[PDB]
């Protein structure tokens, strides 16, 4: 049905892919902060390892892990906020 | 190499961070003496839903070195890493105050990974 | 010593829980008790078997640490003024059934240098108080006590399960000596997990070649 | 606010009556105070259906301030606020003979809402 909100941790993923570009990686100069959470993949190759996690062989950078269970965890008041 | 194994590997106390190296991250041996620094620099309460967690040290501030304090200190020691750090032992804490400069006290904790001596009789009268 | 030459009293803390997360009240009792004793007890039973090839008896329960211990209140040497009364409405008070969950307050005795059973301090609850007053006044405000407080061992289950995991935590890691062998690397890693732990998983787990791969100074690593 | 809330409204202990407000009202910690003097001010008997309820301070009246009576004013407080009013313990309550013009018992009863001195040693001998 309609859905109130939509953009899971896929349009998250390219909201912050978008969004951490704009951060200097402080102390290093010219240096985006965006390398840092994208290091290893492409943006649509991290979102399918967000989708099944068995892409990732219990091995990433564990800023992505960390990243990917704050979107896990994201979506359950999302999820309460669908059904308003 | 197994030490890095049995030992589980962590995060760096402080949190450095580059786009080269991901996360500077703390294993094996070095894990260990990472976490003893952030149990007595913690403090009760200073973890929100972990207040258990802590050093406590901050009891001891303004108390007087009179041996009393120093009994406390060693007592507040070997229980928080029985409670929170049992992956290392402990096998002495020796404190001292601080010679030059006095009102420091010195606290070595020594620990481990986890006979009455009969010639001094030819030393004495 | 090694700094002052000031007293350090005995401190009776008391919580409500078995740990330390509910804080009762905690009083610090003047006039030491000039003697301590604690008494350990083991009970066995013999077994009467009937094949009479042994005679040995069995580990049945270990019963707890008890702590006896003596003290002594007085308030009318002038030094004294507190009144013993109210020194005295805090050992009846913790020694006794609290009202807000009906159990005793698991007490904790603790001394400056002194170390109970092995640790900094002495956990448990009171089986016994008896005062008994043996002076008065006039209008007889008592002003001397003689309390006889008898303890048992009890302590928190967090830290005995820490205690317990501090020997064979499930995992030996055990160095291999110069002329060494499995059947004796398997006795020196049995020894560590008390477990017996049957060379031939040795040789699995840690993917041995030919029984003798160890070089005089890698590690094996034994779980259970 | 909300000691209002948790402690209950009352009356007042005299009733007064207007036109323009109907009854005048004690709340919250004003409240235990009205039931206090309340307490003491009724003697057991007095009120129909309720003998239980009563200070019974004209026990004392002809009494001897010779340090039994004072201890049987602690004893009569101390017992009749457990009984009767169990919404404010008990701290301490203090008992003095008016010193200008005497045969005037004066009590102090302190409640609540519900260490050694090691300093004098160095002031003695």
């Amino acid at each position: 049905t309609f859905l109130l909100e939509p953009r899971t941790g896929k349009g998250l993923l390219n909201l912050m892919a978008k969004y951490t570009e704009a951060v200097p990686f402080a102390g290093h100069t010219d240096a985006d902060w965006k390398d840092f959470w994208m290091a290893g993949c492409t943006l649509e190759a991290l979102s399918d390892i967000y989708q099944y996690p068995g892409l990732a062989e219990k091995k990433l950078p564990v800023q992505q892990a960390f990243l990917l269970a704050l979107l896990h965890l994201l979506e359950t008041p999302r999820a309460m906020l669908n059904t308003v | 190499d197994i030490l890095k194994a049995t030992l589980g590997q962590c995060w760096a106390f402080p949190p450095r961070f580059s786009p080269d190296t991901g996360v500077s991250l703390t294993a094996g041996v070095e894990a260990v003496m990472q976490s003893l620094r952030v149990l007595f620099m913690t403090e009760p309460g200073e973890r929100i839903m972990r207040e258990s967690y802590g050093g406590g040290m901050h009891d001891f501030i303004f108390e007087n070195i009179t041996d009393e304090l120093l009994a406390n200190i060693h007592n507040r020691i070997e229980e928080s890493i029985l409670r929170h750090e049992p992956r290392a032992l402990l096998k002495d804490v020796i404190i001292q105050p601080d010679k030059q400069e006095a009102s420091r006290l010195r606290a070595q904790i020594t620990v481990y990974l986890a006979n009455i001596h009969d010639g001094q009789t030819l030393r004495l009268l | 010593s090694l700094l002052e030459r000031g007293l350090s009293k005995l401190t009776l803390n008391a919580w409500k829980d078995r740990e330390g997360k509910i804080p009762a009240g905690s009083m610090s009792a003047m006039y030491n008790p000039e003697t301590i004793q604690l008494d350990y007890q083991t009970r066995f039973d013999t077994e009467d078997t009937i094949n009479t090839a042994s005679q040995s008896n069995r580990y049945v329960i270990s019963e707890p640490v008890g702590l006896n211990l003596t003290l002594l209140f007085d308030s009318q040497m002038p030094g004294n003024t507190t009144p013993i009364e109210t020194q005295l409405a805090m050992l009846k008070s913790l020694c006794a059934v609290d009202a807000a969950t009906g159990s005793p307050y698991f007490l904790r005795i603790t001394w400056g240098k002194m170390r109970w059973e092995n640790k900094g301090w002495f956990a448990g609850r009171a089986r016994d108080l008896s005062v008994t007053y043996t002076l008065f006044d006039r209008d007889a405000t008592p002003l001397r006590a003689t309390v006889q407080l008898s303890l048992v061992a009890d302590e928190s289950f967090v830290i005995q399960q820490s205690l317990k995991t501090q020997s064979a935590p499930d995992r030996a890691l055990v160095s291999v000596p110069d002329l060494a062998s499995l059947p004796l690397l398997a006795l020196s890693a049995g020894g560590v997990l008390a477990s017996s732990v049957d060379y031939l998983s040795l040789a699995w787990d840690n993917d041995l070649d030919n029984l003798d791969d160890f070089q005089t100074g890698d590690f094996l690593r034994a779980t259970k």
